[PDB]
């Protein structure tokens, strides 16, 4: 297929040395995501552990097929953090089975206080489980098809071919 | 992304001081210019370890024992150390100003960041690595102005014959 | 929409610099092509001007959302060379038109020799004109749909989207 | 992709040469091997023009006029100036060795390329910006090394007095 292999090396190639790496290159992967699979923009939560529980504190946020890392530095108190209770970004953190969700309205557990947060209109997502020792690390999330309402499966196929690289990237 | 920028500021620093060498006190007017414009620091000083005490022009000359105070116990350690309260002084990056080793030949400290009203931890390593091309050029042109100064002299002695 | 934007953007921070610089981007370009279009891969012709007449030469082959320069870098002697009145490279050197083609098979005039220099299998193209002097000096293609047989017409507009910069940049 | 190295290779031959000041021997070490590995020339020679001749280690010395020869006449002008069909020499990259200036401080050759039988544009304005920090090292570190002779020797002038 020879695409996921040279767009994640020239993903890497765009990295450049300063703090200062993989969150930036997950941030290139979201780019990537956005892009095969057609969305206007993606986003990212880290998922870092605190009080014994992991937290999903947002990240990336309003992330394009592009928006900078560094437009997307949030401040960690005025991060939005949700809960393994809330959202389908804790729900993912809760359950870690690979999740289509055609319709976060209808495939619900979504919280859209994530359009709040990004000034983004949710219609739908997908998500998979990404981990580091015990501690749940991240989670990811397609915004807005540009073309049509929805993914075909070669799509989702996409969405594997990245999410599982965000998922390589943050160990 | 803005990764590439950054490491093209050791570029730039790297063809000016290198190109510098001809006189430090020049070197000092480039590196000031370089760093008040690039660090986001409002202001900086710049300590030179000598034995047990450090030596400053920041051309009036400040000097601080390696022994006594807090850029004087980076001074005993040549650690990189952050101070995001400073306590219109904030904050200070008080790293060493290294050369070829980690060995303290002197020690930085930086004043008041811009972007991020915190120096970071990224507003460290960096330093260090601007430190580098700043260290090279201030052990090396020292090394050239020590010769200059000395063998010039040696010929001035020569006078008799 | 921000994609394009600092999607060019982070394009121009890829690169330093060697020899070597525009028709890199164009490659590049083919890349934002093949990603945000979904494609498995692209590819370019320069339709560089002689005797008069522009030939629509093949450069850039076997462009995937990714190939490096030198991978598609087929030599001046041996790159399939296209006279105006052989394939839809020629034939929109010959025109101008802006052409959506839903199948090359049906909307004819295509050469599918594409087929054996590069080693693709073409069903379906598009193509939107580009002119250096009075020269035309390029066309431009994606290929093979990932994740569907063909494009909703928002796709057709991320087309129009990236070939009107590649219309910017080789001039 | 492929497009963002060659530079950092120019930060590879500049974080070299710049340390190696200390003697042009070890320079022209680094020089050779640097050379050989990035211009993928299987040989090279290196000219170095005064006034009216270019002067060559390539340790016996090789000598050529400046009105003499094509070389020669690259040091008349100091045109870059590829030679895709030499006449295993099939190509030769002629350029000035340059410094500070367009001015002919000599007239370096490559010859020999890997990847493309013959020398490109490319294998050109490249080997230009190579010859930039080449340049600047030479023109430099032969500065330190006049000056280490000369004023040494005047010391050695200063024994008597």
């Amino acid at each position: 297929r020879l695409e996921e292999c040279n767009i994640l090396f020239e993903l890497l190639t765009e990295i450049q040395d300063e703090a200062g790496s993989m969150e930036k290159i997950v941030h290139k992967t979201l780019q990537r995501l956005s892009q095969l699979l057609a969305a206007d923009r993606c986003s990212m939560f880290i998922c870092r552990s605190r009080n014994g529980i992991p937290e999903v504190a947002t990240r990336l946020l309003n992330v394009t097929p592009t928006s900078k890392f560094e437009d997307n530095l949030v401040n960690p108190d005025k991060e939005t953090v949700f809960p393994l209770d809330i959202g389908i970004a804790g729900w993912v953190a809760h359950t870690k089975k690979f999740f289509n969700i055609p319709d976060v309205k209808k495939n619900n557990h979504f919280s859209d206080y994530l359009d709040k947060k990004t000034g983004y209109t949710t219609v739908n997502m997908m998500a998979i489980p990404i981990t580091q020792g015990k501690e749940v690390l991240a989670v990811v999330m397609a915004l807005n098809k540009l073309n049509a309402s929805e993914f075909s499966k070669e799509d989702e196929e996409v969405f594997k071919k990245y999410l599982n690289f965000i998922s390589l990237v943050l160990r | 992304q803005k990764l590439k920028c950054e490491c093209q500021a050791l570029l730039q620093v790297a063809k000016n001081l290198f190109t510098h060498l001809d006189d430090v006190s020049v070197l000092l007017q480039e590196i000031i210019t370089e760093a008040r414009n690039l660090s986001n620091a409002e202001i900086c000083s710049v300590f030179l370890l000598d034995q047990n005490e450090l030596v400053a022009k920041v051309s009036y000359e400040i000097r601080i024992p390696a022994d006594q105070g807090i850029a004087g116990h980076v001074a005993t350690t040549g650690q990189i150390l952050n101070i995001p309260d400073a306590y219109r002084t904030r904050n200070i990056l008080c790293f060493p100003i290294k050369n070829e080793n980690q060995e303290v030949i002197g020690v930085a400290e930086l004043v008041n960041k811009i972007n991020g009203p915190w120096f970071s931890k990224f507003d460290e390593d960096l330093a260090t690595a601007f430190s580098i091309y700043c260290g090279i050029s201030i052990a090396h042109s020292l090394l050239y102005k020590k010769v200059n100064e000395a063998q010039y002299r040696s010929h001035l002695a020569n006078e008799m014959m």
